């Protein structure tokens, strides 16, 4: 469920950041996604490392 | 709730009749501002709603 979700999440902020003119811009829809960049951010999130010092917001 | 620019805002009746911009977020002075409880929560919904309002097939 959580990679299932996570990949909807990916697809649709790379959709979006690339095709900004299509406003109901879904997770089906045939726009031009690249999938590099969806790697990267699996990457990322697989390493994150949140920062809880006190003063600075937790991010 | 303060506005900041013309006066502070009492009640939240007023804020269907028109939409508010506000002032900075500062974060510091006397004036602490702060942000509010749903401050930028609301990011997707805005867009497919107006997207919604503008359609239209309905």
């Amino acid at each position: 469920h959580n990679q299932v979700s996570q990949f909807k999440r990916a697809v649709v902020l790379n959709k979006e950041k690339y095709n900004p003119e299509f406003k109901k811009i879904t997770y089906d829809s045939p726009v031009y996604f690249n999938i590099n960049e969806v790697f990267n951010y699996i990457y990322n999130l697989n390493e994150e490392v949140i920062n809880k010092i006190e003063g600075e917001p937790s991010l | 709730p303060k506005l900041s620019n013309g006066e502070l805002v009492e009640n939240r009746q007023i804020y269907f009749n028109e939409k508010l911009e506000f002032t900075s977020s500062n974060t510091s002075k006397a004036t602490k501002a702060s942000n509010g409880p749903f401050n930028g929560e609301f990011n997707r919904f805005l867009s497919r709603f107006e997207t919604k309002l503008t359609d239209k097939r309905l």
